This record gives C-alpha cells, structure tokens and sequence, in this order.
C-alpha cells in the first residue's frame, strides 16, 4: 500500500502499488489505486477501503460542481481544502490517509499531503502508507533538486521498487503516472521491467 | 469440554420404626440432551450401607468406591463392623480435602448398626448434618413438601412404600430433569433388600 | 496525531518574545520538518500553540476570520489581547463540557496600551498570566531557568532576553525526545509583529 | 437535565435511557431525512450561495402545510418530486408502513399537538 | 421474597397473599395489602420489584374504570388479561427493565371463573392453580397432590390452610400472617385473616 | 435463547394432504406451570401456522399477523394464497431485524384453487425457503432430522402420513428435558380438518 | 492459546445376543478444512474386545497407546488376559486421574462377556462407565440414537411383539442409519469402517458413504 | 383507539427490543443455555469474463450452524433482464438487499425506456451498504453485460468495490479461486469457460465443509440469457435398505375431533 | 517471532518431494531472506518445518544428536521414518500438556523398505499420513490441486510431480502475503537425499 | 537505539548511537553502547537495559573461562552459540535483541545476528533496533561487494546518520569501531563531522 509523489519542473509524477488485501490473504492481485478526479488532479488512497471511496466520490461531486459553476479550471488548493474540511470534521470513524497532486495553469505542479487526523500541508515529496516507512532514508539521501521527467520517473520507480520487496502488504505491478502541462500519460511496469534494487 | 453429566436429579430418605427407606430416579442429563434412562444411582458398597448419588456423576462414583475400599479394609482389620458415623466422617474429610476446584456431590450414607438406624448427610461444602428426613438434588423440592406432609414416624411398610412412590412421582411430574424409573430400597437388621423398580408411565396411569 | 514540542515565552520591557520548534511528530517518527507554529492575528497580538496540529489550523482559520471581520467593519477599535484570551478560554471550556476536547495548548502574547500581556489556555479550562511561561514538556525544563533569572531580576532588556531564549533552546534540544535544530521566534514590540526564522543552535559534545 | 417548572396521557418512560443511545444505528435511523436534508443544504449553501437553502427550505415549509389532518394518513404525493426521492423506494415505506398503524391517538389531541398549542 | 397462590373451582377464584413489607434486614410493616381491586368482579395480585409494582398496578387500575365509565357496561376477564399483557410488554420493552409478576382473577357471567398466570416477560396462560415467589417451589406439589378437579368452597379453605402450614414450617423467611379473599357471583367476599401465633 | 421455554413443530407433504404437529408445554426453565398452551393458530380455513420458540414473542407475532391478515382479506376481497403468507411473515420479522424476535414459524396448507399441498419454513429474522418432502424447526431441532429422514416416503396416503408424523415425534421428542408432555396432531386432508391428541411419557 | 480443538467423528455400537458391533465414520476435519479421508477410528485391543474413541484427535491416540501398554502389563503380571468387564473400570480410573485437566474424548467399548453375550459400555469425558445395550455417541450424536431407540428396543409402539436381533439385520440397520444421518450433518461422511466381532475373531467391513 | 399517543407513527427499522435483548442475553450467557443462530450460508461463488459474455455460478447448500438446513436453495437472484447477482452469508439480509435494488432498477428502466447499466446498480448498492455501516453482511458478486461491454464487480460488506475479470467470494472460496489462478487464460470461449467454472466450483465444493449438493450456471451472453438449474449433480444419496414404515394402529390415541369443511 | 510459510509435500512412485520457502518474517517485515528450512537427518529420511524458527533449530539439534548417536553406536540398524514421526508426536504432546507449546508444524517424509511415508505432526498432538500434505496457510490453496490430481490419478512419475510442485509454488507466490521468489526442494529417492536450491518462478501479469 | 554491522575483507566495522532514554525524556545524553567482550569479539545491545547487561556479564564469564581452559583464542561461533542458548532457554522475560561480531584467526571476519526469540543466523550486514527500520531500502540499494576499510567506514557513517535524524529514539554522537586482523581501533564522530544526509 505504498504511495508516494514527487514534484519536478513543469509537472509531477505519481506511483502506487496494487496489492489490496484483507490480512494474511491477498484480496485482489491487480487494482487501480489511482483515481482521476476531474481531468488533472489525481488522488491516491490508503487506510481503509470504503471511507476513502466515499470521500473520493464526495470530492468529485463538489469539485465538479464548483468548476462548472465558476467556468474555470480548478485549482489544486481548492481540492486540498475540500479534503481537509471533509476529513477533519469526521475525525472519529473516517481513518483514511489521502495524498493528492495535480497541475493547474497558475503555479503548475503541486504535491499536497493530508494524513489521518485532517491536517493539511504541502511538501516537495509526499510518502504515505503502511509499507511506506522503509524508504525514508533512501528518498532523503537520493532526492536532489533540478530534475526533469525522465530521471524523476526512474527515481520513483527505484524508490517504490525498494519497498516493493521488503514488505508483506506490497507486491505486484507498479502504476507510475505523470501529470504535466499538456496532459496525462500512464504506464505500468511489470516483470523484469521493475528494477531489481 | 462439554458438560459432564447429571446437571440435577432427585432422591429422598426418611427413617421410622422399621429402618430406613431410600428412593431415587434415573435421568443423567447433559445440559439439554438426555444421555440415559436407566442409570443406577443407589450405590451399594456392602450389605449394610446404601450410598446415594447426586450432583456430579464421576466424582460421586469415585468417592463411593474409595469409601467402600476403606470400609472393607477396616472390616478386615478390626474384625468388627464399622458404624455409619465413622464412614460419614471419613467421606466428609476426603471431600473437604479438595474444595474450590469444582467438586460437587450430595450423598446420604445410611444403614443399620449397633446404635440403630442412621442417615447422616455430607456434601462438597463440608457439613455433616444428621436428621430424620432428607432430600437432595434439583428435584429435592417439589417432593420435600409432600414427603413432609405425609411423614408420621408410625407408618407401616406398605404405607411407607406408597408414600415414597407418590413423593417421587409428584416430584418428577412437575420438574424437568427427574424421571425414568423409580428404585426403592429398604434397610433392616440383615442388610438392605431391593424392594421393586417401576416406570413412571405405569404409575401415572394407575394414579390418574 | 501530529504533536508539537514547546511554545514557551517570557515577558519583557515593552514587548513579548515567543519561540517554537518547526516540527511535527507522528507518534515517534518525524513525519514533517517545515511546518510553522506562530501566527500574526493582528497588528498587536501574536500566537503560538502546541499539541495537535489540525485543531491549531482550525482555530487559526476561525480567529483570523473573526479579526479580519472586525477590522473590515471599521470603528477605530480592535481586539485587545485580553479579549482574545477570554474568547479562547470560553471556547476551550465549552468544547470540554461537550465531551469533544481540542488536544491543544496555546500561548497568547501582546503589547497594548503600553503594557505586556501573556496567558495560558490549557485545554481543561485553565487560564492565568505570568511573567514567564512554558508549554508541553517544557514545563519542567524550560521554566526553572526563566523563573530563577526573573526572580533575581524582574525587568530585562532585549539582548539578555534573546540570549535567555537561546540558552533555553540549547538545553531543550539537548535533552528532549521531540526537537529540531531549527526554531522560530517573533517579537511583538510596538513597531509591530516581526516573525523571524529559521534559526540554528550550535552545540558541544566535548564530554563524549 | 427539566423540572416540572397529566401522567396517564404520557407515562411509563423512565428518564434513565433516553440520554443513553441504543444500538449505534439509532441516531442514523430515527433522524435520517433531516440529516440528509441538512447535509444537502450545507453543501448548497457552501458551494452555490445563501439563496438556495433558504429558498428550498421555505418551499418545503410552504408545501408541508396542505396535507390532511394528522390523525389520518398523508398521501404526500407532492414534496416528493421536489425532495428528489420520486423513485428511490427503500427501507422507509415497505417496513412498518404508516397507513396500517398498530396504535393510534385521539384526533383532537393529535391535531392540537401538531398545532403546537400544548 | 413474597408469596402468591390462587386455586380455581366450580364458581370461585379464591386467592391468598402475604401481608408483609420489605427492607434491608428489617420488616417495616407487617400488614401491607397487595390486593389491588379492578372492578366489582376482578382482582389483580402483583409481586415484583419495589416501586414499579405499585406504579404499574396503579396505572393499569386507573384504566379499566375508564372503560366502564365510558361505555356503561364492564370488561371481561379475558379482555382484561389480554390488555394487561399488552401494556406490560410494550412498557417493559420500551425503556424500563421492569421485574413484576401478576396473577389476575375474576368471575364473568358466561364461563365460570378464570385465573391467569403471567411471568415477568409478559406471557399468558390459563392454569387452574398457579403460584409466584419462592414458596411456589415448596407448595405447588402440595397444591397438586390433593387438588380434586372439583373442590367445594369449604374444602378449599382447608387445602389452603395445609398448603400455608407447610410453607410456614419449612421456609427460611418469616411470613407471619396471610390474607384470604374469595370471589363469587355476589361481589368480592372476604374471609378472616390467616395468622400463625 | 430458545430454551427459556420449549417447542417443536414438523410438517410433512403427502398425497393431497399436509400434517402439522406441535408439543404442549409452557414452563420457566426447570419449573413447569401448565400443560395446555396452544402453539397452532387457525389462520384461514385450510391453512395453519406453527409458531414455536419464546412464547412471549409468539403471542405478539401471532396477534400482529392475524391483524394484518384480516386487513388484507377484507380489503382485497377473496382468500389468501399460501405463498403470500410466506412473504407476509418474512416482512413482519424483518421489520425488527436489528431488534430480533424469537420465532421459527412453520407454514403448512393448501391452495384454495389448485389443492396442491404447500410447506415452507423461516429462520429467526426471515429467510424464505421451501422444502418438498418435509421441514422441522424448534428447540429440539437436532434430534428430529435423523428420525424424519429415514422414516419419510413420497406419495403417502393420509393414514400412513398420520402414522409417520406420530412416530417421528412421540419417541423423538422425549429425548430432551424441556418441550414434552403432550403432542397435538393436525391433519389437513382435502375436504375436512381433523385434530388428534396423542399420549406420551409424563415426565 | 487453547489446548483444545474439535475433530468430529461418530461412534455407534449395537450389542446383540452373541455379537458386538462397533462402526465409525472416518474424516479428520478441524475448523472448516479437511485433513484426510482414511483416519480409522476403530482400534483392536484383544481377540474379543474392540475400542472406539471419538473426540479430539490428540488424546484419542494417547489413550489408545496407553491402554495397550497397561493391558500388556496386566497380562505379564497376572498371566491372563483382561476381560471386557475390567477394561471399563481401568479406563475409568485412567480418565479420572486427570479430573482437573480433562481428556476431550468420548470412548465406546464393545466386546464379549465371560459367556457368549453382547455388551457395550459408555463413558463421558470426565469418566464414568455405565452398561448399555445400544448406546451410541460422539460428535454427530443426538441423531443416531433416536432411530436406534425406535428400532432396537421397541418404544412407544403397541400391539407389536418382541423379536431378538439377528446378525443379518444389524449391518442392514447400521448402514441405513449412517446413510440417513450423513447428509444432514457436516462432520460425517467419506468412508465407513465396520468392526463386527464374534466368537471366532474380528472381521472388517468398508462401504462408501456420501462420496466426498 | 389509544389514549397515550401524541405523534403519528413513523416507519423504518424498529428498535424496541435491544434493551430487553441485552439483559436477556447477559442472563442466558452465564447459565449455559441455547443461543440464537442465523443461516450463515457460507457458499462458494465464481464468475469469469470470457470473450462474449459473463458466466456465473454458486453452490446450493444452506447451513445454519453445524446442521444442514437445506439441500436446494438458489444462490442466484434476478435483478434485470441482463443483470444477475449472487449472495454470500446471512442470506436473509442479502435477499432483501438485492430485491430492493432490483425493484429500484426496474423503476428506472421503466422511466427511461432503455436497458439499465451495471454502474447504476453498483452505485446504489455501495451507497446503501455504506449508509448501513456494518451490522449487515452480504458479500455480492455483481455481473452483467450492458450497452458498452462486459462488466463485473465484487462488492464487500463494508462498501468496497473492484472490477476484477474473475472473482470468488464466500466462506469456502480459496480452492475455487486458486483453480482459476492456475487454469484461467484471457479471451476464452463459451464452453471452455463453462467447464472451467464448473471445475473450480467442484474443487471448492469437495474441499470444504460449508458447501455441498448441486451446482448451477447463469450464462448471460449478449443476445441470449440462460439459467441452468441444476447443471450437474456431483453427489447422489444412496438408498434405504430395510423398510421401517409403521402400519395402521401402531400409535395410540387419547382424544379425537372431526370437523367437516366445505 | 520469526515465521514460515508452507512446507507442503506430495507422495510419489518410490520417493517423496518436499518444498519450502527460504523466508523469515518478523510479523510483517521481511527480516531475513536466506535461511533454510530443510534437513537431512539421516541417509533415508528428510524433514521440513514451519511456524517459529528457534524451536525448529532446537529440534534440529536434538534430532541430529539422536541420529548421530544411534549411527555411532553401531548395530546395523537405523531409525525408520515411522519411529521418528512417533518420537516427534510424543515430544509435541508432552510439551503441550505442560503449558509450554512449541509453535511449530512439521512434515516428515522418507522411503524405507520399498515404500513411502509422509506425516503431519501439528503442535496440538495431531498425527496421520496422507498421499499429499500442506502446512500453515497452504492448507487451503496448496491442497486442492494436489488432491484433485491424486484422485484423478493415484500414481505418478517424477516429471509430473515436479511440475505439480512448480505450479503450486507459482500459485502460492501469486496469492500469499508471506512468500519469496526463491524456494528449496529435495527428493528422497533410494539413492539418497538430494537437497536442491535455490529455484525461481517465472510469472505473468498480463491481465494488469 | 540504531545498531548495525557490516563485513568487509579482513575485518568488520561496528557502529551505534548513544541516546538511551526512558520514554519521552532523555536519560543519558552520551553512553557506550558497545561492550568489549574478551579482546576481539564485540557485542552491541538493544531492547531493555538490564537483561542485556546480565546476559553480557554471563557471556563474558563463560567465554573467558572457555578461552582460558582451551588455551586458544576464542571462535565467534562459540559466542553466537552461547548467546543463543542463553537467550532461547529464557524466552519469557528476557526481551533483549543482541548483535555480535568480531574477528578470529580462522576465517576472519564474522557478523552474527540473534534477534528476540533466540533465533541465530549469519548475514553480511546486520541491523537491529527500534529506530532501525528506516534505512532498509538505503542499505539494500547502496551496499555493493568488494569494499575496503575506508569506504566501509564512510558507508556506515552515512547509513547510521540517515536514521540518526528521522527518529525520536536516536540522536547524538556516533560510535564507529572497526575490528581487524591486527587489533581494535575506535573513533567518535561529533558535530559537523557527522555527514548531513
């Protein structure tokens, strides 16, 4: 359930792992832990498997309504504020760690985090998940500044593949997706395409 | 595991001018399923005493077996028959040795000896009360009242037999665990003699 | 369950100084390392808080909204720090009485009408003023030095106050589980509110 | 928490357990339409403006007061297409349908309580 | 605890009671009539938890007079029983963990007498002789032994006296004296109290 | 919880004949207070219901079902088909699914038009199911499937049906403490209802 | 931790006139899975005594392995062979030796008496023997017994005579009862093993039963 | 009528039993009495997406504990002309929670004049199940072809959803879904898919305790809706050897009443 | 609390094959990735175990010591696999009865006197033999394929047995939380005991 | 409380952190979490603070006795076996994760691990501690093979300094020590000498 995001100049990348489970037994081997809200903002998920879906549906509803009301493309800060206000108000039975990112015409490229508890803050790289605590040192020691799309994609692939093997919750294919100024492109790394280590 | 046996039962014993009478039912339940219908409860240990059964089953059987062994050893050693009080106190000490670990038993050791009759009572609690009228088990009540109303200490033999039969039948008609057969035991100078065995259905038919 | 460290502060000759650590702890891990904990509610009052962070965001929004509405109205009147302190106390107490507490602990400092104000608003409905203050785990380590210096000298200047806060940061970074090298500070002198940061703390481990 | 500041008409209800909710699906079932309407009103008031909840709720109030008297079953043909539940049949009409009420009150008492005079 | 019995017959619903109070270790009063009266032909015995008994009996008694005073005629024992059971069930399940036992009586003008037994979960039987309290265990067998299907009013008192003597002799508690009332087609007759020196 | 009282009911489908039987007993745990307590209700004419379980809810569910059946019968004009009561009781039980009742009803009867025998059953909270050969439910549920499975036979005349329903109960219900002392047999043939009372062990 | 777990099984025993029969289904099932389908539950002790042990399959093996050793000790000491009238008391003593840590078993003993006569005993987990004539029991009990009560010893039947059980009838009854009771129970089925024993030895028998 | 009523009654799930139920359960738990149980019919359900349409299937055993309550109980329901569902566990709840959505979709279809789409059923089921947070458990396998193409869903008893090409839910499911994991290949044919699902359900029925008896399949191809029941009989009961029927006069009688109807 | 995954095995025409995963899990983390789980106690019997690892080490030492002592004595006799299975069963049961259980689950396979043996020794005192076996969480996924193939064909050869074990590793690696790409295997044919490893499992995620 | 060891050709290195604490409060700022058993074998500590000391004292006793009895330098496998046998036998109240390493004349250079539970195994690099779970990815991705003393020391410094900042339990000076063929040399990294990241 490892989720991470990285910001570069002109766009951001976004990866995930498809091994949703139910304990000691694998529930689904391959899934899509990457929801395309609107057309640019993307929202990953963590924690439970139903509260996150309900929150995502409500966010889609409200954000689409707002965007069509103002007749303008949405701003990612609006999505972050909506997620914060929805999560914090129900901080009793809504255990759902969420990470959102996207691109907007003004100050393009944004990575936001909103962990359990409703707190919201922005950071250059966001990491979240149960199996997302074994790569803190690697990501801190490797992430420099001033990188373009290709090396950012390679770095995300390596960093996610490292935790992809040293955990029980993670395992399977990888779901890199990069949102840029023009549009959204997606690809999947499977088999030997995944770097060893 | 599961419940062992005999969540409850009934029995009674009164004494009069011609000895001591013992009556008992036979239904060893296991909580909510009837396990047997003809389990003997009046335990014989020698042709002078008549052990009784109540509470648990295995514990009662084991402790009566040990009491019988001790009584036989004493008989062989001292060449003289053992009084009922000695056996009652012996069983009381053995049962009181273990308390709080889940023991549960009610026994009414009775018989004839040099002092006449005797119907001492002992249980897991440890008291060794005597008396002249007793009834233990779940079905002790529903029989206590009738057998106390009918008792007169000057009865005949057939009248006492009829009283015991009526008491057991009226107890088992109203309860939900007693029933099956009715065993009736008599005690005299020459040891106990088995009186008769009967089925509840026939008694209900003849008492209707 | 993000948590803060300490929002200690000391009074001053015409002004107040407040310091805090730019840290966020996810129980034991250091999840975030750039978040801020100092506010600029108006032109004469500042703010600092510890404990949970989401509740700090919520009160930040609410109080900024209230102050901006009052300024927008327009009457030549503002919110003196005493009123803000009373409002926070009432809000915290009302939330406590409803079984929905805000796990937070704040410090309110300001300088209005040629005098200084500093208060404590602990979540259980505790409120008072003092020449010095500390929050969270600093109530045992940060307080004694400030209390001793204040008892020796009840009035100070800017240089020694700043150095005292620096020394307190040094010791707290030395001997606390949740701390960071960098920390913020902000004076509230009559010129205005000047948020300063980040800072640094040079240490010495020569006794290793 | 109120003091007294007819027990046969309303009686046999201890104060102990009304301030003690039953099976957790109690406040989400006794008050469901009100909560859903409140959520929709809050959403509209937040995203569309202050006019929509006021207008819609006052429309609700206007249409509510044309039904039959309380001691008879209410058809509620209107207010339904306006609410949005025009075809959303669920666990509100097939279980314990109010038309076949097992217990029924006095007419004058119920109407005077509906008026709020009591 | 307490004691309630009632024996049927050809044309009577004779019931006994136990005039006694309760406390921690003390007997507050030695003559407390438990026999609430419904109408000219109906009694209502009630033993249960303190307070709730005298409240429920009072509420159910100032409701049968309303029917008579509003319709001219009088209820029937079967209707009274099927109404009391319904009220008890609805009220007990509503919000109150009650513990009350009841023993209706009555003599209508079409089918002999009628005696009803009701437990604390609001059941309804039509036993020809029932009992309550703890003395039921020690006295029901005595009641069943001598109960000829037809019993003369003279012999009913003697049977009751024997059944109470056995209880007074073999019981832990100190029920000192009992009350006796017999209902016929003339109203509510009364008999001298049963007191044991 | 279906041990605070007692009860056991069967139903066998023969050849244009259905039989339903129960056990008469009402007692508070070990104690017993009465021997006559009906558990068979005459809903309709050639239809019957067989509530069995905790009695204090049996009475209430029987009353409510009778009320609603009278309402439907009066409003809709003609009699009720046997399949309709199945969904009737299912809805009535699911009314309080969270606050569950304690009843395991059995329905057995004939179609007023086709005279094709019908038997069904229900669980605690309402889950319709129909078995062709027989069905049984009650406190002593375990000690009846073994007695019924072997003794059953398809295409049985009324006499053999009565014999089988008597033999599958009389010596199969006494193997339990509670729920004994009397058996009522209801045989519903094509033209006339008939009731019989067996005799069993008085213990 | 919990030093107990269920494993199912079923034991039935008919004690006729000069023949004892012990039969049992064969399926080791715990939780919801199946471990095996052979797992015999009818072990021989002497030339004229067979033991059937149901219940938890961690003590069903220990008691079986202890009884044979104690039997060998008795044979070596007293220079004889234990009859079926003593094994009951000996096993009861062993079972009661751990009344504060009870064995989770349901044992059935069948064999021949001193003379040619049927005899089937019956125990309980704590340990208390009692002579019987057609006693069954085990995991899926309470279904096997009532039919035998109806058939073997005619109860609640009138105007019917009494006939002794013939050997041809016993197997025909046992197979029918197991076939009838296998469907409605979960833990039973698979293979059935019969250990009919007479005064010439022990002979086995295996038939199919609701193939799974 | 009544003299102690003020407000009109309101429908919905009643709750006037839990106060008594809790204390009764506390009383009966420590006394070792019988306990209520429901038909927790843990059953295997299988579904595969072949080239043209979808194939469903489930076993037909309905237990209520350790006793086989039923030998023939349909685990496949009807929702629309071209949408089928399946149930798993607490059949009482799943029956109603599928019938309600079936009726709602029928109303929608009647109001639209066109065939419904699976996503609507998924949305309504998700909304209802999440509204009733827990306390109602009915694992479903929602599958059906629509105007766009084949679809499949794996609703959980808390509101989760997926879009797997094959799914197996229920108590005993690991065997069948492992058979799927071993034998399944993309873009199979109709008869091959039927054989594969039959083999998987047979493995599941044999290697488990909560399932048994007959099996069935529900081919829902584009222009042909099929519902085969039963499809295959894996186990057949034997025969009774000796006749045990009782003749006339075997049982006694005490009283008898005869009433003639019309 | 290191834990294993599955030690499944199937019988064979003159021999037995056992496979296991070289993994060690510290609850959820994969702490160790090269430990072995197969033994070579003597020239005709092999071993495999799951569950805890320290207890597996302890029994490894004890059993190797016993077998080396027996071989060192010298009598022309060895330990048949049945005796080793009985010894393990007795040790596990005795440890269970003392309230000090060994959280372990083992498989014993061998080929002596021209026949194959395979057993199960679950910690609660469970013992039996079967044509196929699985351990831990493999009792639900690994068993059905082997059972189906064995019921269709009761006797096999080396090629199809090896491919069956390969397929079982493929599916188990696909759908288990604790698993590794590499795994060990060892046949016990009459030539001897040949431990082989590590191996690999080529997969396909084309349905992604 | 981060502890790690790395093996190279001809010797091994060994590091630790001195921030022993008692909860949310720092107990000792600088300590020596590195015990010199005998003269070559070194034993680090984790878990509690008293059971580890007792185990270390017992190991010192027994190993010194053994070495002086055989009149030969000890072998590290003997120390590992002694630790295993001491820990496993008392696996009820001896929660003490230990890591030992050292050099011996025969097959010099050994790194052994023995986590809680008594299990013993050898690995090229051993890591153990409460704050020793954030550098798994970094150490897996960076540790190549064929490195001498200098780069091994630098790698250990970097890897330990990474977790030295992303945890609450760790913090303070670093205690690198390398055991080689000839002897033992120790040094401490303090202040800016610690690499940033």
């Amino acid at each position: 359930t490892t989720i991470m995001a990285v910001q570069f100049d002109g766009g951001v990348v976004l990866g995930a792992d498809s091994r949703t489970t139910t304990g000691s037994y694998i529930a689904n081997r391959v899934t899509d832990k990457l929801t395309p809200i609107h057309d640019r903002i993307f929202c990953c998920r963590s924690g439970s498997a139903a509260d996150t879906q309900a929150v995502a549906d409500a966010v889609t509803y409200q954000l689409g309504f707002h965007s069509i009301e103002l007749n303008e493309p949405p701003l990612v800060h609006t999505a972050a504020s909506l997620f914060k206000e929805m999560c914090y108000r129900y901080r009793e039975d809504l255990m759902a760690g969420i990470i959102i990112a996207g691109w907007d015409p003004q100050e393009g490229g944004q990575g936001y985090s909103v962990p359990m508890g409703g707190m919201m803050v922005r950071q250059s790289f966001a990491i979240g998940g149960s199996g997302s605590s074994y790569i803190y040192g690697y990501v801190d020691a490797t992430y420099r500044e001033g990188m373009t799309k290709e090396e950012c994609l390679q770095f995300t692939a390596n960093a996610l593949a490292l935790a992809m093997e040293r955990d029980g919750s993670s395992g399977g294919v990888i779901r890199l997706a990069a949102i840029a100024e023009s549009g959204v492109e997606r690809q999947v790394l499977l088999g030997d395409q995944i770097p060893k280590f | 595991p599961g419940i062992e046996m005999l969540h409850g039962t009934t029995t009674l014993a009164f004494k009069f001018r011609h000895g001591v009478i013992v009556a008992a039912d036979s239904r060893a339940t296991a909580g909510a399923y009837i396990a047997s219908q003809t389990v003997k409860k009046v335990i014989e240990i020698n042709p002078y005493l008549l052990g009784t059964m109540a509470g648990g089953a295995a514990d009662c059987s084991f402790w009566e077996r040990l009491l019988a062994r001790q009584c036989r050893i004493y008989e062989l050693r001292n060449k003289e028959r053992i009084s009922v009080a000695a056996a009652s106190k012996l069983l009381a000490n053995m049962v009181y040795q273990y308390k709080g670990m889940g023991l549960s038993m009610g026994t009414m050791i009775c018989g004839w000896d040099k002092r006449g009759p005797g119907l001492y009572y002992v249980d897991s609690e440890g008291n060794r009360i005597s008396g002249a009228t007793f009834s233990v088990g779940s079905g002790s009540v529903y029989a206590y009242g009738v057998m106390d109303r009918g008792y007169s200490y000057d009865l005949e033999v057939e009248q006492a037999y009829d009283l015991a039969r009526r008491a057991i039948y009226q107890a088992t008609y109203r309860d939900a665990y007693s029933g099956g057969a009715v065993n009736l035991y008599h005690v005299r100078e020459d040891g106990w003699i088995r009186v008769s065995s009967d089925n509840v259905a026939d008694l209900h038919e003849k008492y209707s | 369950m993000v948590t803060g460290t300490s929002v200690l502060g000391v009074k001053f000759e015409g002004g107040v100084v407040i310091a805090a650590d730019m840290l966020g702890s996810y129980g034991s891990l250091a999840r975030f390392r750039n978040i801020s904990r100092i506010m600029r509610v108006n032109n004469s009052t500042m703010l600092g808080a510890s404990g949970d962070y989401a509740d700090f965001q919520y009160l930040k929004q609410v109080l900024g909204q209230m102050v901006i509405d009052e300024e927008l109205l327009g009457d030549g009147h503002s919110y003196s720090p005493r009123a803000i302190h009373s409002w926070l106390t009432r809000a915290m107490y009302s939330r406590r009485s409803k079984m929905n507490p805000l796990w937070n602990t704040m410090v309110i400092g300001g300088y209005a009408d040629g005098e200084s104000f500093l208060g404590y608003v602990d979540m259980l409905g505790v409120a008072y003023e003092a020449p010095s203050l500390a929050t969270g785990y600093g109530a045992y380590l940060a307080q004694p030095l400030l209390r001793e210096v204040l008892e020796k000298q009840p009035v100070l200047s800017q240089t020694e106050a700043r150095d005292l806060v620096e020394r307190c940061m040094r010791v707290l970074y030395y001997r606390d589980a949740r701390s960071y090298n960098r920390f913020q500070t902000a004076t509230v002198t009559e010129k205005g509110v000047e948020i300063e940061g980040p800072l640094s703390t040079e240490t010495n481990w020569d006794i290793a | 928490s109120p003091v007294t500041e007819d027990l046969l008409r309303k009686g046999f209800s201890c104060v102990k357990n009304e301030l003690l909710p039953s099976h957790p699906l109690e406040l989400s079932e006794k008050n469901f339409q009100l909560n859903q309407d409140k959520m929709n009103f809050s959403t509209l008031r937040n995203i569309q403006g202050l006019f929509a909840p006021l207008k819609l709720q006052m429309e609700f109030k206007a249409v509510q007061q044309v039904q039959r008297l309380p001691f008879l079953s209410s058809s509620n043909l209107s207010l339904d297409v306006l609410r949005g539940n025009d075809e959303t049949i669920g666990f509100e009409d097939i279980l314990n349908d109010p038309s076949q009420s097992e217990v029924m009150g006095e007419p004058h008492l119920m109407v005077e309580y509906k008026l709020g005079l009591l | 605890m307490e004691y309630l019995i009632g024996i049927q017959g050809p044309d009577y619903v004779l019931v006994a009671s136990d005039r006694v109070a309760a406390s921690n270790i003390v007997q507050m009063k030695d003559d407390h009539d438990k026999m609430f009266k419904m109408s000219e032909k109906i009694l209502l015995l009630c033993v249960g938890e303190a307070g709730d008994t005298v409240q429920f009996a009072e509420y159910i008694q100032k409701n049968v007079q309303l029917y008579k005073m509003r319709n001219g005629y009088e209820l029937s024992p079967t209707a009274a029983a099927n109404f009391t059971r319904r009220n008890l069930a609805d009220c007990l399940r509503s919000r109150t963990p009650y513990h009350v036992n009841l023993l209706l009586a009555g003599y209508d003008e079409h089918e002999g007498p009628a005696l009803y037994y009701m437990d604390y979960l609001a059941a309804l039987a039509k036993a020809p002789f029932a009992a309550h309290g703890y003395g039921a265990f020690l006295t029901l067998s005595i009641l069943d032994r001598y109960y000829t299907p037809t019993i003369s009013r003279e012999r009913a008192v003697e049977l009751l006296r024997k059944c109470l003597e056995e209880l007074q002799k073999r019981f832990i508690l100190n029920l000192p004296t009992f009350s006796v009332r017999i209902i016929d087609k003339n109203g509510i007759h009364d008999l001298d109290n049963i007191s044991f020196p | 919880i279906m041990s605070y009282n007692g009860g056991a009911v069967m139903a066998m489908k023969g050849k244009n004949c259905v039989a339903i039987a129960a056990d008469r007993r009402f007692g508070i745990q070990a104690q017993m207070v009465t021997t006559d307590f009906q558990k068979i209700f005459p809903m309709g004419d050639r239809l019957y219901i067989g509530l069995a379980g905790l009695a204090t809810d049996v009475q209430t569910v029987a009353q409510r079902l009778k009320f609603r059946l009278n309402l439907y019968e009066l409003k809709e004009g003609r009699q009720i088909k046997p399949y309709t009561l199945m969904s009737m009781v299912a809805n009535l039980l699911y009314e309080k699914r969270f606050g569950p009742y304690y009843t395991e009803p059995v329905i057995a009867g004939l179609d007023p038009k086709t005279f094709k025998p019908f038997i069904c059953s229900l669980d605690l909270i309402g889950c319709p199911m129909v078995t062709d050969d027989f069905v049984v439910s009650g406190t002593c549920a375990e000690q009846m499937y073994g007695m019924c499975e072997s003794l059953w036979e398809p295409n049985m005349d009324p006499d053999h049906l009565f014999e089988t329903i008597s033999q599958a109960m009389l010596n199969a219900v006494d193997r339990d403490a509670v729920s004994g002392m009397g058996v009522i047999v209801h045989i519903i043939e094509k033209d006339k209802i008939t009731t019989r009372t067996l005799k069993a062990r008085m213990d | 931790f919990s030093p107990y777990v269920f494993n199912g099984g079923t034991i039935l025993a008919i004690a006729g006139e000069d023949f004892a029969i012990v039969a049992s289904d064969t399926r080791l099932s715990e939780g919801f899975s199946i471990h095996t389908r052979d797992s015999p539950k009818c072990y021989k002790l002497t030339d004229k005594t067979v033991i059937g042990c149901s219940g938890f399959h961690g003590d069903c093996l220990t008691l079986t392995k202890i009884i044979e050793a104690r039997l060998k000790m008795y044979k070596h000491s007293n220079n004889k062979a234990m009859t079926t009238g003593a094994i009951a008391a000996m096993l009861s003593t062993i079972l009661y030796s751990r009344r504060f840590f009870p064995y989770y078993v349901y044992n059935i003993i069948g064999g021949l008496d001193e003379e040619g006569k049927g005899a089937v005993y019956s125990f309980d987990p704590v340990g208390s023997y009692q002579r019987d004539s057609f006693k069954a029991g085990g995991s899926a009990s309470a279904m096997l017994q009532p039919l035998l009560d109806n058939q073997v010893g005619f109860k609640n039947m009138q105007n019917v005579e009494h006939v002794p059980l013939s050997l041809d009838r016993a197997m025909r009854l046992v197979k029918d009862v197991f076939i009838s009771a296998a469907e409605r129970d979960v833990y039973t089925g698979d293979a059935l093993r019969i250990c009919i024993v007479t005064k010439e030895g022990i002979r086995e028998e295996t038939v199919s039963l609701r193939k799974d | 009528a009544a003299v102690s009523v003020y407000a009109p009654p309101v429908g919905g799930f009643s709750f006037d039993n839990c106060r008594r139920n809790a204390v009764l359960e506390a009383d009966f738990a420590k006394r070792g009495y019988k306990l209520p149980k429901v038909r927790k019919t843990g059953t295997t359900i299988a579904g595969v997406v072949y080239k043209d349409g979808i194939v469903l299937g489930a076993d037909t055993r309905a237990t209520e504990g350790m006793v086989v309550a039923d030998k023939n109980c349909s685990k496949i329901h009807f929702i629309s002309p071209n949408i089928y569902c399946c149930g798993a566990g607490t059949a009482a709840d799943t029956d109603m929670t599928t019938q309600l959505i079936s009726s709602n979709l029928e109303l929608h279809s009647l109001s639209t004049g066109r065939l419904p789409r699976v996503v609507t059923a998924n949305r309504m089921l998700k909304q209802m199940l999440f509204r009733y947070q827990g306390y109602i458990g009915a694992a479903l396998v929602l599958g059906g072809v629509d105007v766009t193409g084949p679809h499949l869903y794996s609703i959980y008893p808390h509101g989760s959803t997926d879009k797997l090409p094959y799914v197996t839910m229920g108590s005993g499911s690991l065997a069948a879904m492992a058979v799927f994991e071993d034998k399944f290949r993309p873009d199979m044919e109709e008869e091959e898919a039927k054989n594969l699902v039959s083999e998987a359900i047979a493995a599941g029925i044999f290697n488990d305790l909560g399932s048994g008896s007959n099996i069935d399949l529900c081919v829902i191809s584009k222009n042909k809706l099929d519902f085969l029941r039963p499809y295959t009989v894996p186990n057949k009961k034997g025969t009774r050897l000796g006749r045990y029927r009782c003749e006339k006069g075997t049982t006694a009688v005490l009283t008898e009443k005869i009433t003639p109807l019309e």
